C-alpha cells in the first residue's frame, strides 16, 4: 500500500524542509538546494491501516533540475509548493502545474503556500485562486510552526484510499526495554553529554 | 420484538506536560527537534514500571518511548532555564532500541522544575 | 428602564 | 557498472540503459540514487541527443524513450538553429514518423499515453521553431490525416491543444514578443480550417475518447478565438445539451461553457442575448434531469466524495457564479425566465452549504457581487427575497472566528448588506437561533461562538432604537444561558461570547454609562479568574472597548464624582494583581488611550503621573540599589523587574505618543545610565565565559533591558511633535550611550535594534543633526558591513536594519556620505551592489532603491567635481552590476526595479547629464560622445558575458534598449526579449524592432 508523490515548486519554497519535518521532526534552517530529486519513504498510521508515501522531493532551481518532468512519470499524487513571502513563486505555480498534469493527467494535487509564519506576507490570501479551476486542494502551511503541516497528506490519503472519513491515529506504543549500560562506556557518554550541555538549544524565544 | 439495525491503555498517567524534544547530533554539533506534543509519565499496572511516552501533535507519531531509568541524570543546558539534558541508553520511538542524548524544553521554568520533580519521583518507583 | 435591569443582571454573572 | 552508458566512445548499450532506467523508477535506496545520478549525467551530455534515434527505435522501455525525448527537447528549444539543416530535417522526420507508428498500433496507442503525449509536446517544440514559414502544409496535412484514422485524429487534437497552449497561454515568458505574435497570427490565420474539423468531430460522434480530446482542445481555443465561432455555429447547442448528458464529456463541457461565459461579446445584439440565455437554460435543464434536482443535498454528496462528484460540484459553482456575475440581468426582466434565475441561485444556495473552505470562498465572492447590486440597483432586491433569506441562515451558520481574518471580513460584508436588505428577517433568524441554544437543541461551543460572531458582525446596520432592543434581548438571553450552564468550561465560553458581543456594540455602550461601567467592573472581576483564557479575554475586551469609548472614561459622567479613569488608576494595583506581565502592559496601554483624550495638559500630565506611580516607584528603588551594587543586575529577578518596568513605559508610550514626553523625562537620564551599566555586564560576561555567554538566560535578560530601552526611545521619537526637544534633549545623550558600545562590542554582542533605533532618529530629525548622522555612520557603517559581507546568511537582522539605515541616511542626510573618506565611500558603493545580489527581498529592494536614490542625489549636484568623479569611478560599476542581476536568472523578483535603475543610468548619457567623459583619453578618440562609448562598453560587456550571441543581436538589442530609455514598459519588454534570446542560439535580431 504505497503511493508515489511528487513534490514540485520554485527553489527555496521549503519543499525539502517540509518533508524533513515529517520524516524526523526537525526543522532545517539552512538552504541546501536539492539536486535533481531525493526519494523518501513516508508512512502514516490511519484508522484504515498504514499508508505509505514514496515522496519524490524534486529540485526547484533550474540549474539543478535534473530529469525535470521525467520525475513525474507514474506519480499518483502531488504537492505544488510556493512561498507566500515571494510573489514570483506564486507566479510560477501555473508553470509547475502545467508540466505536472501533462505527464499526470488525473491525480489528486494539493497546492501549498508555505511560510505563513512570517509576518510580512506578500501573496495575500485573496490573490490565491489558481487552484479553483484546476480542482486543486489549497492549504496555508508553515514547516516552521507546523501550521496545517499534516493537512496535505491527510487530504491525499483520503483521496487515494477513497475514504473521506480516514483519520490519522496513534501508532501502538510498545513497552520499552530495561537498561544495563556497562561501566566501560561511562566515560564515553559523559563526554558526549558535556558537549550537549554546552551547546545552546536553538530558538530559545519560542513558546516551546 | 424488533431486531435493531494506542497501546497504552493498560497504564496509568502520573504526569503530563507540553514540551519540545531535541536530539543531539554529535557529528554536526547541533541540536535537532524530534517532536512537539504531550509528554506523559506512564505507569504500567502489571509491573509498576514508569516510562516516558511522547507523541507529536496531529500525526500522533511517537518521538519518545523509554523507561525513566534510576541511573539517568537531568542536567541543565547552558542556554536555557526551562530545559533538561540527559543521556538515554535505549529509546524505541523509531524502531530498534537506540541511544540518544536528549534535551526537553517546556513552557516555563516552573513546568521544567515540576518535570524534574516528577521525573525523580518516577525514578524511585523504578527502583522498587 | 429595562437597561438598568440588564446591568443588574450582568453583575450577577460569575464562574462559581 | 551502471556508469557504462556514460561512455560515449563505445556504442550505447540499450539493454544497459533500460536497466539503469528501471532501477531508478522501480528500484529503491542506494541503487535508485546511483541510477538517478547516472541518468542526469547522461541526459546532460551535450551529445546525448545524437543517440536519441537509437533509443526511440530499439528501446523496449517507455521511460527510456521519454528521457530520450527530454534530451531532444533541450536541443530543440536551445540549440536548434545551430544544427546543420539536415539534422533539423532528420529530427523532424523521425519525430513525425514515431508519432504516426504509435497511433497506428492500437496496443501502443492504448497503453502508452504518457510516451505519446511527450512525443506530441516534442513535435510542438519543432513547430514553434519551424512552422509555418518552413512547414506551411502542416495544418492541411493534419486535417487530411485525421480522416483516415480515429487514433491519429484523436492524437491530432492533443497536438493542437498543446500548440494552442504554447502559443497563447504560456508564450509571454518563454519567447520574444515578435516570435509570440508571429505564432499567434499563424494559428489565427488557419483556425478556420481547424475549427471545421473540431466541429465535425463533435457533431458526428462517436468515440468518447476522441470527443473528450476534441473538447479539451476547444477549452484552450476559447481563451483567444473570436466569439463568432461559438455564436454563429450550432456549437453552443451541442455543448449545453448533448455533451452535458454523458459524464465522460460532462466535466470538460462545463469548463468550456464557463469560458464561453467569459467571451468578448457585443452587448447590443438581442439575438446573441437569446443565445446566451439559451445555453444557460439548456445546461441547467440537463443538470436537473441528468445529475441532481435543485432540492438535492449537495453538502452530503460532496462529503461522500464518490468518483468525481467533488470536482463536478466545484466546476458547477464556477460555471454558475461566472455566468450569473456577467449575465443575470438577462434573466431578471422576462417573467418566463424567472424560474431559471431562481433555480440557478437555489443551486448556489445548496452549493454554499458544502463543508469546503475554498469552495465556500468562491460562492461567497459571488454572493457579495449579488447583494451589493441589490443594495444599489433599483427594483432588484424583491426578486431575490427568498434566496437572500436562505443566505442569511447559511452565512450566520458558517461564520468564522473574527480577528482566517480575510474570510470573516468577507462574511461580515455580505451579512451587513443582507441586514440592510431586510433588517427584520435578520433579527428574527438570530433570535430564533439563540433560542435553540437555550433549549439545547443546537447547543455546542462551536454553535454559540458562531452565532455570537454573527450577531457581533452586523453592528451598525440597525437603527439605534432597534439595536437597543436587540442588544438587550441578546445579552439578557446570553446571560441566562451562562447561568444555566455548569462548570467553568461552559461558563467560560458563554462569558467570552457575551463580552465579545458588547465589545462589538460601542454605540450602545456609549449611550448607557451605567451599563458600560458595569461591563468594565465585570471585566476587572474576570482579571482575577485563573481559568485558562479568561484573563486574556478580559484584558483584550477592556482595551477594545476603551479604543471605541475612551471619551466616556475621561469626562465626568452625571451622578459620578470623578472621571472613571481616576477610579481605574486608584485601584490599578488591586485590579491587575493576578495578571501576568504582558496582560498588565495591555491594561496600562489601555489607560494611556484614555489619558490622551484629556486635552487639558495639566490634567493629562497628572493622570500620566498617577498611572505610572507604581512602575516609577519600583524604578526609583532599583536605580538606587542598582548604582549601589551592580552585581544585583546578575540577579535574574532584578533583571526581570527592570525589563517589565521599561515594557510598561513602552506600552503607555505606544498609546500616548507625543503626550508621553513628561514621563520619558522622568526616567530618561537614569535609563541611559542603566543602559551603560547593563552594557558593561554583558561585555564582562562575554569576556569571562566566551561567546556562549550570549546564549545564557542571564545575558539574554540583560540584552532585553537594552532592547526595550531602545524600543521605548524609538517609539517616542517616531511619534514626537516637538522635534526641538528631541534634538536638543534626547539625541546627544542617546548617541553617546549607544554608538560606541555598539562599535566596540564583538559582532555576536551587537544589538541590531541599535540600527533600527538610529533609523528612526534619522527619519524624524536627521535633517537637523548632520554632525549626528556622520557620528552614526562612523560608529556602525564599517563594522556592520564586515559582519554581513562574507555571505548572505549570517546576522539576518543586522543585514535588514543596515540597509534600512543607509536608505534613510541617503534620503534625509546625503551630506553625510559626501564627508566619507574616498575609501569609505567606495565601501558604500560595494555595499549597495552587495544588496543587489541578495535573494532576501527585504535587502534586495532597499539595495535597488538606494542605488536609484544615490544616482538622483549625484544628479542634483550638477556639474561639480564630486559628481564628475562619481561617474568616472562608479557609473559603469552600477551599469554592469545591474545587468548582472538582470541576466543571471537568480534575481527575477527584482526585475522591475533593476529595469528602472538601468533605464535611469542609460538616460543620463542620452541626455548628456554626465558632463565629463566616462572613458580614458587613451582608449578612445578625443571628442567621442559618452553615448558612443556607452554602446561600445555595453557591446563588449555582453559579448564577453554571452559569447554565443551574434554581434548583430547585441547591437540590435542595445540600439532598441537605449532608444527606448524614456519608456519603461517598452524598455522592460526589450529586456524580457533579451532574457529569452540569451537562453538559446540564433535568436532573431529583428525581434528588437517589435516596439
Ligand atoms: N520561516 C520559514 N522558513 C522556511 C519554512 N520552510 C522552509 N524554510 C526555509 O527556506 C529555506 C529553503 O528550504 P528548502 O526546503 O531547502 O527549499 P526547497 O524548496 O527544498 N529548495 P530546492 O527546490 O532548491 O531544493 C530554508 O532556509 C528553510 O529553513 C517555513 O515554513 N517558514
Ligand atoms: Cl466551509
Ligand atoms: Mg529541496
Ligand atoms: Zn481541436
Amino acid at each position: 500500500v504505497q503511493f508515489k508523490l511528487v513534490l514540485v515548486g520554485d527553489g527555496g519554497t521549503g519543499k525539502t524542509t517540509f518533508v524533513k519535518r515529517h520524516l524526523t521532526g526537525e526543522f532545517e534552517k539552512k538552504y541546501v538546494a536539492t539536486l535533481g530529486v531525493e526519494v523518501h519513504p513516508l508512512v502514516f498510521h490511519t484508522n484504515r491501516g498504514p499508508i505509505k508515501f514514496n515522496v519524490w522531493d524534486t529540485a526547484g532551481q533550474e540549474k539543478f533540475g535534473g530529469l525535470r518532468d521525467g520525475y513525474y512519470i507514474q506519480a499518483q499524487c502531488a504537492i505544488i509548493m510556493f512561498d507566500v513571502t515571494s510573489r514570483v513563486t506564486y507566479k510560477n505555480v501555473p508553470n509547475w502545474h502545467r508540466d505536472l498534469v501533462r505527464v499526470c493527467e488525473n491525480i489528486p494535487i494539493v497546492l501549498c503556500g508555505n511560510k505563513v509564519d512570517i509576518k510580512d506576507r506578500k501573496v495575500k490570501a485573496k490573490s490565491i485562486v489558481f487552484h479553483r479551476k484546476k480542482n486543486l486542494q489549497y492549504y496555508d502551511i508553515s514547516a516552521k510552526s507546523n501550521y496545517n503541516f499534516e493537512k496535505p497528506f491527510l487530504w491525499l490519503a483520503r483521496k487515494l484510499i477513497g475514504d473521506p472519513n480516514l483519520e490519522f491515529v496513534a501508532m501502538p506504543a510498545l513497552a520499552p526495554p530495561e537498561v544495563v549500560m556497562d561501566p566501560a562506556l561511562a566515560a564515553q557518554y559523559e563526554h558526549d553529554l558535556e558537549v550537549a550541555q554546552t551547546t545552546a538549544l536553538p530558538d530559545e524565544d519560542d513558546d516551546l | 420484538h424488533f431486531e435493531p439495525v494506542t497501546m497504552e491503555e493498560d497504564e496509568e498517567v502520573l504526569y503530563k506536560v507540553r514540551a519540545k524534544l531535541f536530539r543531539f547530533d554529535a557529528d554536526a554539533k547541533e541540536w535537532k527537534e524530534r517532536g512537539t506534543g504531550d509528554c506523559k509519565f506512564l505507569k504500567n499496572k502489571k509491573t509498576n514500571k514508569v516510562r516516558i511516552l511522547m507523541r507529536r501533535d496531529k500525526t500522533l507519531k511517537i518521538c519518545a518511548n523509554h523507561i525513566i531509568a534510576p541511573e539517568y541524570t537531568l542536567k541543565p543546558n547552558v542556554g536555557s532555564d526551562r530545559s533538561w539534558v540527559y543521556a538515554c541508553t535505549a529509546d524505541i520511538a523509531e524502531g530498534e532500541a537506540e541511544a540518544f542524548t536528549f534535551a526537553i524544553r517546556f513552557g516555563s521554568k516552573e513546568n521544567a522544575d515540576k518535570f524534574k520533580e516528577e521525573f525523580e519521583k518516577a525514578q524511585e518507583i523504578n527502583k522498587k | 428602564g429595562k437597561i438598568e435591569e440588564l446591568a443588574q443582571n450582568f453583575e450577577t454573572m460569575e464562574f462559581s | 557498472s551502471m556508469e557504462g552508458i556514460l561512455d560515449f566512445s563505445n556504442d550505447l548499450d540499450i539493454a544497459l540503459l533500460d536497466q539503469v532506467v528501471s532501477t531508478f523508477y522501480q528500484g529503491s535506496g542506494v541503487q535508485q540514487k546511483q541510477a538517478q545520478e547516472i541518468l542526469t549525467k547522461f541526459q546532460d551530455n551535450p551529445d546525448a541527443w545524437q543517440k536519441a534515434d537509437q533509443i526511440l527505435q530499439f528501446s523496449t522501455n517507455p521511460q527510456s524513450k521519454f528521457i530520450a525525448l527530454s534530451i531532444l527537447d533541450k536541443l530543440i528549444t536551445r540549440k536548434w538553429k545551430l544544427l546543420p539543416n539536415d539534422h533539423r530535417i532528420g529530427i523532424r522526420n523521425f519525430v513525425v514518423g514515431m508519432i504516426i507508428s504509435m497511433c497506428q498500433d492500437d496496443e501502443v496507442f492504448k497503453t502508452q499515453k504518457n510516451l505519446i503525449n511527450k512525443s506530441d509536446l516534442t513535435l510542438v517544440q519543432i513547430l514553434k521553431q519551424e512552422w509555418p514559414q518552413n512547414w506551411p502544409e502542416f495544418i492541411p496535412e493534419l486535417i487530411g490525416s485525421s480522416s483516415s484514422s480515429v487514433n491519429v485524429c484523436e492524437n491530432n487534437m492533443i497536438v493542437l491543444k498543446l500548440l494552442s497552449e504554447e502559443v497563447f497561454d504560456f508564450s509571454a515568458e518563454q519567447m520574444t514578443q515578435a516570435k509570440a505574435l508571429h505564432l499567434k497570427n499563424s494559428m489565427s490565420k488557419e483556425f478556420e480550417q481547424i475549427f471545421k474539423l473540431c466541429f465535425q468531430v463533435l457533431e458526428q460522434g462517436s468515440s468518447s475518447s476522441l470527443i473528450v480530446a476534441t473538447l479539451e482542445s476547444l477549452l484552450r481555443y476559447l481563451h483567444w478565438i473570436p466569439y463568432r465561432y461559438i455564436y454563429e455555429t450550432n456549437i453552443l447547442e451541442l455543448l449545453s445539451t448533448k455533451f452535458m448528458t454523458s459524464p465522460d464529456t460532462r466535466a470538460i463541457t462545463l469548463k468550456c461553457l464557463t469560458e464561453v461565459s467569459n467571451l468578448k461579446i457585443p452587448q447590443d445584439n438581442d439575438l446573441i442575448k437569446r443565445q446566451t440565455v439559451l445555453f444557460f437554460q439548456n445546461t441547467l435543464q440537463q443538470i436537473a434531469t441528468s445529475v441532481m434536482p435543485v432540492t438535492a443535498d449537495l453538502k452530503a454528496t460532496y462529503a461522500n466524495a464518490n468518483g468525481n462528484d467533488q470536482s463536478f460540484l466545484q466546476d458547477l459553482a464556477m460555471f454558475l457564479t461566472t455566468y450569473l456575475a456577467r449575465n443575470r440581468a438577462l434573466l431578471e426582466s422576462d417573467e418566463s425566465l424567472r424560474e431559471l434565475l431562481l433555480n440557478a441561485h437555489q443551486y448556489l444556495i445548496q452549493l454554499s452549504k458544502i463543508e469546503e473552505r475554498e469552495l465556500f470562498k468562491t460562492t461567497l465572492d459571488y454572493w457579495h457581487n449579488l447583494v451589493a447590486d441589490l443594495f444599489y440597483e433599483p427594483l432588484k432586491k424583491h426578486i431575490y427575497e427568498e434566496i437572500c433569506s436562505q443566505l442569511r441562515l447559511v452565512i450566520i451558520e458558517n461564520m468564522v472566528r473574527p480577528e482566517t481574518i480575510q474570510l470573516y471580513k468577507s462574511e461580515r460584508e455580505v451579512l451587513v448588506y443582507l441586514t440592510h436588505l431586510n433588517v427584520i428577517d435578520t433579527e428574527e433568524i438570530m433570535i430564533s437561533k439563540l433560542a435553540r441554544q437555550i433549549d439545547g437543541s443546537e447547543w455546542s461551543w462551536h454553535n454559540i461562538n458562531t452565532l455570537s460572531w454573527a450577531i457581533g458582525s452586523i453592528s451598525g446596520t440597525m437603527s439605534e432604537d432597534t439595536e437597543k432592543r436587540f442588544v438587550v434581548t441578546v445579552i439578557k438571553d446570553l446571560l441566562g444561558l451562562c447561568e444555566q450552564k455548569r462548570g467553568k468550561d461552559n461558563k467560560a465560553v458563554v462569558a467570552s461570547d457575551i463580552m465579545y458581543v458588547v465589545g462589538q456594540y460601542p454605540r450602545f455602550l456609549k449611550a448607557h454609562w451605567n451599563f458600560l461601567r458595569t461591563v468594565i467592573l465585570k471585566l476587572f472581576e474576570f482579571m482575577h479568574e485563573t481559568h485558562e483564557g479568561v484573563q486574556d479575554m478580559a484584558c483584550d475586551t477592556f482595551i477594545k472597548i476603551v479604543q471605541k469609548c475612551k471619551y466616556h472614561f475621561v469626562i465626568q459622567q452625571p451622578r459620578e464624582s470623578e472621571p472613571f479613569i481616576q477610579t481605574i488608576i486608584r485601584d490599578i494595583q488591586k485590579t491587575t494583581a493576578d495578571l501576568q506581565p504582558q496582560q498588565v502592559h495591555t491594561f496600562y496601554k489601555a489607560c494611556g488611550i484614555i489619558i490622551s483624550e484629556e486635552r487639558s495638559v495639566a490634567e493629562r500630565n497628572r493622570l500620566l503621573s498617577d498611572l505610572m506611580q507604581l512602575p516609577n516607584m519600583a524604578w526609583d528603588t532599583i536605580v538606587e540599589q542598582s548604582t549601589a551594587n551592580p552585581t544585583l543586575l546578575l540577579d535574574s529577578e532584578t533583571v526581570k523587574i527592570i525589563a517589565n518596568i521599561i515594557k510598561t513605559n513602552v506600552a503607555v508610550c505606544t498609546s500616548m505618543g507625543a503626550d508621553f514626553y513628561p514621563q520619558l523625562g522622568h526616567i530618561y537620564y537614569n535609563m541611559l545610565q542603566l543602559y551603560r551599566a547593563v552594557s558593561s555586564m554583558i561585555s564582562a560576561q562575554v569576556a569571562a565565559e566566551g561567546l556562549i555567554a550570549t546564549k545564557t538566560p542571564k545575558v539574554r535578560g540583560l540584552r532585553t533591558i537594552k532592547k526595550e530601552i531602545l524600543k521605548l526611545v524609538e517609539t517616542y521619537i517616531s511619534k514626537a511633535r516637538n522635534l526641538d526637544d528631541v534634538v536638543k534633549v534626547l539625541v546627544e545623550p542617546l548617541l553617546n550611550a549607544v554608538l560606541e558600545d555598539y562599535m566596540n562590542n564583538v559582532p555576536d554582542a551587537r544589538d541590531a535594534e541599535v540600527l533600527n533605533c538610529m533609523t528612526t532618529v534619522v527619519e524624524k530629525v536627521g535633517h537637523m543633526i548632520p554632525q549626528g548622522v556622520i557620528l552614526i555612520l562612523q560608529s556602525v557603517f564599517e563594522c556592520t558591513l564586515d559582519m554581513i559581507n562574507k555571505d548572505f546568511t549570517e546576522y539576518p537582522e543586522h543585514r535588514v536594519e543596515f540597509y534600512k539605515l543607509l536608505k534613510v541616511i541617503n534620503e534625509k542626510s546625503f551630506a553625510a556620505f559626501l564627508e566619507l573618506p574616498p575609501a569609505a565611500f567606495k565601501l558604500f558603493v560595494d555595499a549597495i551592489c552587495w544588496a543587489f545580489k541578495h535573494n532576501n527581498r527585504d535587502v534586495e529592494v532597499n539595495g535597488l532603491q538606494i542605488a536609484l536614490d544615490l544616482v538622483k542625489n549625484i544628479e542634483r549636484m550638477g556639474n561639480v567635481p564630486f559628481a564628475n568623479e562619481f561617474h568616472k569611478n562608479y557609473f559603469f560599476i552600477f551599469v554592469s552590476e545591474t545587468f548582472f542581476v538582470l541576466t543571471d536568472s537568480d534575481h527575477k523578483s527584482g526585475f522591475s526595479k533593476q529595469a528602472l535603475l538601468l533605464m535611469k543610468l542609460i538616460s543620463l548619457v542620452y541626455d548628456n547629464k554626465i558632463s565629463v567623459p566616462l572613458y580614458q583619453e587613451a582608449e578612445v578618440p578625443q571628442g567621442t560622445s559618452n553615448q558612443v562609448y556607452l554602446s561600445q562598453y555595453l557591446a563588449n560587456m555582453l559579448s564577453n558575458a554571452f559569447p554565443h550571441l551574434t554581434s548583430e543581436q547585441i547591437a540590435s538589442f542595445l540600439s532598441a534598449l537605449t532608444k527606448q530609455c524614456k519608456d519603461l514598459v517598452v524598455f522592460k519588454g526589450t529586456l524580457r526579449d533579451f532574457l529569452v534570446q540569451i537562453k538559446e542560439v540564433g535568436g532573431d535580431p529583428t525581434d528588437y524592432l517589435f516596439a
